[PDB]
């Protein structure tokens, strides 16, 4: 009785966050740009220094 | 032009008004809870049933 | 009874997505600084354009 309701619980949940993958998706893929150039500026400004 | 602005204050919408009811309520669901299966039997109706 | 069954259904959902109004909150505001960004530099754009 317990085990299935904290099932029973979780499956709206569960639903409600799956939805949230696609979004997610094109967060990481765009703060991965962010990523990618902080470190071709940190080139950048290293090689300058140099 | 995502313009996401708009899908997620609707979000927020329908969040903050589900923590205003939850506040509204919260006691009273939670009271309802453990004995809502007696919505189904009136008194008179037990008889008849 | 119904109309109960049906409270005690969507509550959880109000419980699951209620505690995401603040990281709501952060990611519109963020979002919005975005936007405004967009427009400022669309704006400098077009000026370069001009």
């Amino acid at each position: 009785w317990q085990s299935a309701r904290e099932l029973l619980r979780d499956w709206p949940s569960q639903r409600h966050l799956a939805d949230r993958v696609q979004p997610l998706r094109m967060r990481l893929s765009e703060l991965e740009q962010r990523l990618n150039n902080q470190q071709n500026a940190e080139r950048l400004l290293s090689e300058f220094c140099k | 032009l995502i313009d996401r602005v708009e899908e997620v204050r609707e979000e927020m919408d329908e969040a903050q008004e589900a923590a205003r009811f939850l506040q509204q309520h919260g006691s009273a669901l939670t009271k309802l809870e453990p004995m809502v299966a007696v919505l189904q039997s009136d008194p008179q109706q037990h008889e008849q049933l």
